[PDB]
């Protein structure tokens, strides 16, 4: 069937500047395509239609273009209202929906803070070992994050979780728990987590010592 | 004045059988033609399957097709999606759209409903266990301490999380729920204050989870 | 036993300037510490003994302090012959190396060149599949490379491997192998490389269709 | 005062191997030496130490069973007798000699070149070289597939093009067979008008394979 693709899957911007999406498809599905709206947990708003036709009730600043394969998204000036994840529809063999292009907004660059917490005394008696490794205020959005007991890195072992911007620092804020089990935490004393982001030019990594 | 009003809620089992009611109202139903489309979390959106402006010609998707059924009725202006033999990989946000342009004719969608979720995961509801981060050094060296609380082994979602029964409403940050290996899920709640603010003040996180019904608030100690 | 642990695991620097690696053993293992130094391809040559005493033939610019459970390496002025590994060792117990802390001199941020390459013919008559993601050009070294089958993740299938820094350009290369077997391969119609950098201020995705 | 280990050796699971220590320019027996191996990408590891007398031997945990160290001072050489080995021995072997302390503590001055010890144990076998051509500044590659054992040596048109070529490091496959990758840049118009021939020289399998790249569709 078709199945389109889209370029930057995370773009940043800032108001009033020109935004440009491109979601190009496999096959030729000519000039019958849809561009759409999704705010988090709300339902998605139908932008424009034909990719050529405005769909009513839209802002003027949006407008597409493109033939054939090749299709763009193109917004003349940027709004606070316009910032939502945005995917776009082909209908003209199989309809489905890319992997959806979501834009924030970039305006400093920050040191992520880290903060190395160890496993509580109540769950040690669950036989159930978290540790909490948090990194606070810092973007971009983007980091990376290793995981290192007595020297060596764990890979599968670790789960991740990010909460949006406040609007108040827009900073996103990351959390990463490492779960196994008791014996494996007593065996191991020393645990640490390191940290990636581009406000530090040195990786910068929060340890410490069993008990 | 088109309004979609989808079913609230729903949970099931493996397996099981489940009737998804989309109501419509404000404009003419039988005009034009319908069609469900699904979000699975942090996912893309997925076509799951559409039927037509009589109710005849019914289409569906590959992965759908076997035990999936869309059905409408002209006379109630009401859309039912009825599924049976539910599995894991259809625990999603269902909603019931519109066509916007064509009548009939094309694949078009304007007008989509609120949303209704349907969990598959066929797991017992059991009360949150609330494990306190302790403070990481007294010293202030990142110019605020951090303090947080952990909720593992809930289920389902959702679970709300205030501090000081709100008292403590800046500097929080509330991350979102993780699928966990034993399928029960999982969140994490944190908060930075100055260290000198740390002798003088108790921190406290009430735990809210409402199908197990357990409401648990536990203090921050080193 | 006792297992130490370094701070900083890659640290950007530049020439003539102050360098500051910290190792903790997580025991007290007093005065008793060494500091080595490796360069690629070359044996490892010892920096520093007891943490107080230097050993001959050795520059005087670095120096080392610390004692007990905290150490400390110092260097006041860095140079061209400063950039390889650097492991920290402590003989109070099992004989036993840090995770090392390698320098590097990518100051200088660049966009990284990405050329995506569909797998040869050859190899599609041998039954294997190669898809082969290219990034080229690039400093800073740090990178994020996703395969997106069909708008799908592919995780565990992907080989990556990084070159070292290049004299004259300083820049670092970075591919990514994704291999399949012939059946998933012509299963699956396109093909799709993501790429996450620093440079880029959009990560930059580049793909294709099976057999065009 | 220097130190000469073995140059190259390939062996099997569980096999035996030597490797041999020169020492030279300093006195020996004074002193006391140690085995250090390092892994490729890893950080260096103690393997085993022996008195500057020979009368203790010291061994690391996982290596206590399968390895045994010994020494002549009158040859000045020190050997290690590697028995029962495994894929996780597969490291460069380092022979060093004490910086400080006499015969009384394991600092390390001087290191030797080290000795490279292969357990892979997988047939030898010719590399599979197949082309990556250019689309639409362009790029293009060749790709070395399924070949044992290291090295691999790669070079343009008998090494014509030496400028803008990148040789990426080997890799490891679940099938323990290497497969390395080698690509060049080059402007767009001088594509069509010139030839790119990758040679691929390999000396265990004795397979040298010239391929050249076109961009065909």
């Amino acid at each position: 069937d078709i199945v389109l693709t889209q370029s930057p899957s995370t773009l940043s911007a800032s108001v009033g500047d020109r935004v440009t999406i491109t979601c190009r498809a496999s096959q030729s599905i000519s000039s019958w395509l849809a561009w759409y709206q999704q705010k988090p947990g709300e339902a998605p708003k139908l932008l424009i239609s034909d990719a050529s036709s405005l769909e009513s009730g839209v802002p003027s600043r949006f407008s597409g273009s493109g033939s054939g394969t090749e299709f763009t998204l193109t917004i003349s000036s940027l709004q606070p209202d316009d910032f939502a994840t945005y995917y776009c529809q082909q209908y003209y063999s199989s309809p489905t929906f890319g992997g959806g292009t979501k834009v924030e907004i970039k305006r400093t660059v920050a040191a992520p803070s880290v903060f190395i917490f160890p496993p509580s005394d109540e769950q040690l008696k669950s036989g159930t070992a978290s540790v909490v490794c948090l990194l606070n205020n810092f973007y971009p959005r983007e980091a990376k994050v290793q995981w290192k007991v007595d020297n060596a890195l764990q890979s599968g072992n670790s789960q991740e979780s990010v909460t949006e911007q406040d609007s108040k620092d827009s900073t996103y804020s990351l959390s990463s728990t490492l779960t196994l089990s008791k014996a494996d935490y007593e065996k191991h004393k020393v645990y640490a987590c390191e940290v990636t982001h581009q406000g530090l030019s040195s990786p910068v990594t929060k340890s410490f010592n069993r008990g | 004045q088109v309004q979609l009003v989808q079913s609230g809620v729903t949970l099931v089992q493996p397996g099981g059988s489940l009737r998804v009611s989309c109501a419509a109202s404000g404009f003419t139903f039988s005009s034009y033609a319908m069609s469900w489309v699904r979000q699975a979390p942090g996912k893309g959106l997925e076509w799951v399957s559409a039927i037509s402006g009589l109710g005849g010609s019914t289409y569906y998707a590959d992965s759908v097709k076997g035990r999936f059924t869309i059905s409408r009725d002209n006379s109630k202006n009401t859309l039912y999606l009825q599924m049976n033999s539910l599995r894991a990989e259809d625990t999603a946000v269902y909603y019931c759209a519109k066509d916007h342009r064509v009548w009939a004719a094309g694949y078009h969608f304007d007008y989509w409903g609120q949303g209704a979720l349907v969990t598959v995961s066929s797991a017992s509801t059991k009360g949150p266990s609330v494990f306190p981060l302790a403070p990481s050094s007294k010293s202030t060296s990142g110019g605020t301490a951090a303090l947080g609380c952990l909720v593992k082994d809930y289920f389902p979602e959702p679970v709300t999380v205030s501090w000081n029964s709100g008292a403590l409403t800046s500097g929080v940050h509330t991350f979102p729920a993780v699928l966990q290996s034993s399928g029960l899920y999982s969140l994490s709640s944190v908060v930075t204050v100055p260290s000198s603010s740390l002798g003088t003040q108790t921190y406290i996180c009430n735990v809210n989870h409402k199908p197990s019904n357990t409401k648990v608030d536990k203090k921050v100690e080193p």
